């Protein structure tokens, strides 16, 4: 079955890609452009945003590999690993023309490689509410005057035995919704059925495992990206941030200045983690606006 | 982000006060909220903080006559104060934590006097 | 039954505390001292220092309120709610003269607020492997260069809504292997038995609540340091710390230098954060010559 | 922490060589044991790696041919280097770092100089 409502003009569909089976959802019509979801979720995340950029774009928003409807990958967790398969997705439905790519958390770890190794591929790119994998966040504080920090969970997810899992198997849809809460500022969004869905489709074994194997590769991408960011990038881009409890802040557009030579950057107060979720009116806007110009 | 306190005032002893406190932003994307008092010449303190989820801290000397609240339909944080003492006269302000990744952003309204005479 | 063994002649004995019913070994003839364990431990971490310092000594080694065999507090577990406790069990033993006290990661949480406050009563001073609550500890960072940080279980255990307990209930014996392997340089004393005895104990469900409570309330033993660090420790005091994979180096000694008038430190290479088991017999030889001078 | 590297010399290409590093503390003590390289006018790069549990980490250009270890019992590292090329001539150094609560501890050796000619 379908893990989540497909909205009215879009497709449900599989594509096999270097030997793994991709899902992704598609709508609309001109040229394309690939959304990439992140931790917690899966294409889904999206849903409010598809059908307003399908009225001039073609959209294609894919699971991640192991994550949502999609296999497994076989090479590797690794940005650069990962970011093959979303590129040569892209490509077999834009082969003859640069595409825009808008990426959300581990999306921006899965695409950045791919978005420096291949720039003419690349028209217009929004990077929202993570950081690119490098040394800097080695500095995030574990533990903070307000209590729980929202950045233990990258020790906790990369332990090499596996600890995440074997916690989290059988109290999934208990620790999803502490983490999408203790992230979001409008919690309010999250419903008991959203964070149901959420937590089904993130809850099958090998879904939870690739989860947490994302950021076993994450010190993987840190040393890629070090190599990777010798060369800047020239395209059009713009970084989207929380402002509020959970959000990322300033270190999304002040980060990116070090990657990008064209950069603009929003920080939305009052939003936390969640963008498309906690204030998809304000998002949606400028991420069309951005793309549309 | 911005913050405005209202509601303070001279009064007697014994008397009662309700401080409000006006939020720009929605109040659930604030981690925490605290009170805090300055009186001339002696150190500030932290009256009451209330974090999004509900946890309070108290100053032991307002145990029990402080309480403060949090209210997501007006977008507003309370202090209620009773049984108010010469002790309580100082400027109250409020100020709005933000849990973020890498920092913490700090923002503070302009105060409100308070005076126990 | 008793959770471990005692050694010969050592007595398992429990004495009411404010209401409280503590569970201590003790044994001995001469000046007390108390010595007094930290997370994922017991009483029984002394068990090999004990005999040594019982040749001239009178030594009471209790279980933490709530930890071991002894019940949870009735007020609460900042350090200044648990130091009351741990200091009239003290006096009850030693009410004419001063007493010394060696405490080991969270013990010092615990008996620090007692320490400044009752200068008097405390003859000598040991602290090892822990700081001592203050805002130097929003400092450690979350995730590493080597992986998985030694700090990200301050958020996790600290999250409010019990989230510790709920994941790792039914995983207890998994969870602790993990966090003594990893905060350990000497691994191979942790055999297999003593992480099964350590284990059980904990698992207790009381027990497991109480281990996290004390992160709980950090951030108010944190509050209440800030207030209690304006007089200075007058008493002599020595740090000891492991200097390999898992020990606080350097940083034990360092920031008792802002507590302590009268201190010095050690660092024990290729020893890790469980000095008394992973280093025995240097630790040892520190701890009864700095006593017994 | 002392550390000192030995095994290095002169090989023709094709022939094997294998570098130890001796450690002054406990192995299991040390965080990562990291192999690196340094050509003259080069950047640095690191050869091979290996964590206290077993994990390792290899340069591209000698995987399938250089093999890290850790011996707890005479508490030493090897890299066993198979297939030697002109390429891989530098001089070879161990690296300990070493996690603690606040900070990470780094040490270095000597390094030896290999030479394939």
């Amino acid at each position: 079955a379908e893990e989540f409502p497909v909205p009215n003009g879009f497709e449900s569909a599989y594509r096999e890609v270097d030997g793994v089976k991709l899902h992704y959802v598609k709508g609309g019509q001109g040229p394309l452009v690939m959304l990439v979801h992140g931790f917690g979720q899966t294409w889904y995340e999206w849903h409010q945003l598809m059908p307003e950029l399908a009225k001039r774009f073609t959209v294609i928003a894919p699971d991640l590999p192991g994550l949502g409807q999609s296999e497994p990958p076989k090479t590797g967790y690794s940005g650069e690993q990962v970011a093959v398969y979303l590129h040569k997705l892209a490509r077999q439905f834009s082969p003859d023309r640069p595409f825009d790519l808008v990426a959300h958390d581990i999306g921006i770890w899965n695409t950045y490689p791919m978005v420096v190794k291949n720039q003419a591929d690349i028209a217009r790119l929004v990077y929202m509410e993570a950081p690119i994998p490098d040394a800097r966040i080695y500095r995030f504080p574990a533990f903070t005057a307000q209590g729980e920090s929202l950045v233990w969970h990258f020790s906790f997810f990369a332990a090499d035995d596996r600890l995440a899992e074997t916690l989290i198997a059988g109290k999934e849809r208990f620790f999803l919704e502490h983490f999408i809460k203790s992230h979001a500022s409008n919690t309010e969004v999250f419903s008991e059925r959203l964070l149901d869905l959420y937590a089904r489709s993130y809850a099958k074994p090998h879904s939870l495992n690739a989860s947490f194997e994302y950021y076993r590769a994450l010190n993987e991408s840190v040393r890629q990206n070090a190599e990777l960011a010798k060369t800047r990038l020239q395209m059009p881009t713009m970084t989207l941030a929380g402002g509020g409890h959970g959000g990322m802040g300033t270190f999304q557009l002040e980060q990116m200045k070090a990657y990008a030579e064209d950069v603009e950057g929003h920080v939305l107060p009052g939003c936390g983690h969640w963008l498309p979720e906690e204030c998809a009116a304000p998002m949606n806007r400028l991420v069309i606006d951005f793309l549309s110009r | 982000v911005k913050l405005q306190e209202s509601g303070g005032g001279l009064v007697q002893p014994g008397e009662s006060l309700t401080l409000s406190c006006a939020v720009s932003v929605r109040l659930s994307g604030i981690t925490t909220m605290g009170w805090y008092r300055q009186a001339p010449g002696k150190q500030r303190e932290m009256v009451a903080s209330i974090s999004r989820g509900g946890s309070t801290v108290y100053l032991d000397s307002v145990k029990g006559r402080f309480t403060v609240s949090r209210d997501n339909t007006k977008n507003t944080v309370k202090l209620q104060m009773n049984s108010l003492k010469p002790e309580d006269t100082a400027i109250y302000y409020c100020n709005a934590k933000i849990l973020l990744v890498a920092s913490t952003d700090d923002y503070w309204g302009q105060g409100t006097q308070v005076t126990v005479s």
